[PDB]
This record gives C-alpha cells, sequence and structure tokens, in this order.
C-alpha cells in the first residue's frame, strides 16, 4: 500500500502551449506494457495537475495502459483536452 | 519494447 489512484482532467485551453509539459517511459513486462512518467516540467500544465516523475499512467481516456497504442496517444494528446487515471505516492 | 513518448 501506500499509493491512491485519481483521475485527472486536462486541457490546452488554459496555456499559451500546446504541449502539457511531461514524458512517459514505456516498458513490456511479462507481456504487459506499463506506463510510467519519467520527467514533468515544473512550470508545465501537467504539473500543475500534480502530475509527479514516477507516477503509473493506468488509464487514458478510459482505456488501459496495456490496451493503449502510439498513434492512438499521439491523437489524444493532440486534442484539447484528455483524462488519465494515475496511481501515486501522496505528497 | 522500451519506447518513450513526449507530451
Amino acid at each position: 500500500m501506500g499509493k491512491v489512484t485519481h483521475s485527472i482532467h486536462i486541457e490546452k485551453s488554459d496555456t499559451a502551449a500546446d504541449t502539457y509539459g511531461f514524458s512517459l517511459s514505456s516498458v513490456e513486462e511479462d507481456g504487459i506494457r506499463r506506463l510510467y512518467v519519467n520527467s514533468v516540467k515544473e512550470t508545465g500544465l501537467a504539473s500543475k495537475k500534480g502530475l509527479k516523475a514516477g507516477d503509473e499512467i493506468l488509464e487514458i481516456n478510459n482505456r488501459a495502459a496495456d490496451a493503449l497504442n502510439s498513434s492512438m496517444m499521439e491523437d489524444f494528446f493532440s486534442q484539447p483536452s484528455v483524462g488519465l487515471l494515475v496511481r501515486t505516492y501522496p505528497e | 519494447n522500451q519506447k518513450e513518448y513526449f507530451f
């Protein structure tokens, strides 16, 4: 335990920027792909919404991480908004 | 199959 799960909705209409300011690493463990937050721009929108390095992305737009692919993801993050299910440590 | 994405 120690980990908490919460939903995040981020919208591009808040910033002059067209990007959210974070990076993800993708890795396959025992046939299943997991997504982790690699870095978060301190001044970016993702940081503003509480995303942190080391967080795990469980879902994007209600789709499990292992069921996403790259073209699907590039599409979702170029849209005006996107929803995330994130597993994180408090603080 | 370690990929990385920037968003």
